[PDB]
């Protein structure tokens, strides 16, 4: 939903 | 059966104790049971699969994973090197766009399509699906989570990465489902890793070496890659038939390494995914 996506 | 310098992720939930390298599995390796990984999608046609995977569901213009993160995770549930149940079968439904993001009317519209398509599929050993997202809590999209269990599927979700309790995090915060907490190779909890008392399980998360987009690999980390060795050990454990869908979760903290983890905040359950080998 809204948590992941490239940051580390 | 031995797989010899496995992921370190693979040998910690095969052993009583962190710092070997030997993965012991049974060889029947979750054969005849099936995991959805809802996710950005799976390079299919990635070696590492043995054409064992396939997508059945796309909610965007392509089907193709264009992010890699959902490659890396099936990788993790059942490919030949790096997975858990190396003989299972894998669905592909892609609810999360090439950038990782996904809306939760999308993300739900997947597991309600996941509880009805199993309906459609061969799979005598039993379902599992793989849940390696999640956002602020939603009742919604717990609601959604707790259906798809419900419908007789083993939902394992990501307990998510923001080192908070993860009762304010959707799927996470469904009780019904399984929340998975991340661990790295010194068994201490990561450092990313949300807790609280809504965690079922820990698994593996960090520095975890899976397969990746254009037939490739590489290590990442996160309770997303926690989340697969969950469902890919219920997988196996349905397969060898000590469980079923609706007690795998239960099952796993039952037979569960206890104790054995550093940096557990009081009230957070101390348990550690283990597949209880003898040969
Ligand atoms: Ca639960």
């Amino acid at each position: 939903g809204d948590e992941q996506g490239e940051n580390k | 059966a031995a797989q010899t310098n496995a992921p370190w992720g693979l040998a910690r939930i095969s052993s009583t104790s962190p710092g070997t390298s030997t993965y012991y599995y049974d060889e029947s390796a979750g054969q005849g049971s099936c995991v959805y990984v809802i996710d950005t999608g799976i390079e299919a046609s990635h070696p590492e699969f043995e054409g064992r995977a396939q997508m059945v569901k796309t909610y965007y213009y392509s089907s193709r994973d264009g992010n890699g993160h959902g490659t890396h995770c099936a990788g993790t549930v059942g490919s030949r090197t790096y997975g858990v149940a190396k003989k299972t079968q894998l669905f592909g439904v892609k609810v999360l766009d090439d950038n990782g993001s996904g809306q939760y009317s999308t993300i739900i519209a997947g597991m309600d399509f996941v509880a009805s398509d199993k309906n459609n599929r061969n799979c005598p050993k039993g379902v599992v699906a793989s849940l390696s997202l999640g956002g602020g809590y939603s009742s919604s999209v717990n609601s959604a989570a707790a259906r798809l269990q419900s419908s007789g599927v083993m939902v394992a979700v990501a307990a998510g990465n923001n080192n908070a309790d993860a009762r304010n995090y959707s799927p996470a915060s469904e009780p019904s489902v399984c929340t998975v907490g991340a661990s790295d190779r010194y068994d201490r909890r990561s450092s990313f890793s949300n807790y609280g008392s809504v965690l079922d399980i820990f698994g593996p998360g960090t520095d975890i070496l899976s397969t990746w987009i254009g037939g490739s690999t590489r290590s990442i980390s996160g309770t997303s890659m926690a989340t697969p060795h969950v469902a890919g050990l219920a997988a196996y454990l349905m397969t060898l038939g000590k469980t079923t869908a609706a007690s795998a979760c239960r099952y796993i903290a039952d037979t569960a390494n206890k104790g054995d983890l550093s940096n557990i905040p009081f009230g957070t359950v101390n348990l550690l995914a283990y597949n209880n080998y003898q040969a």
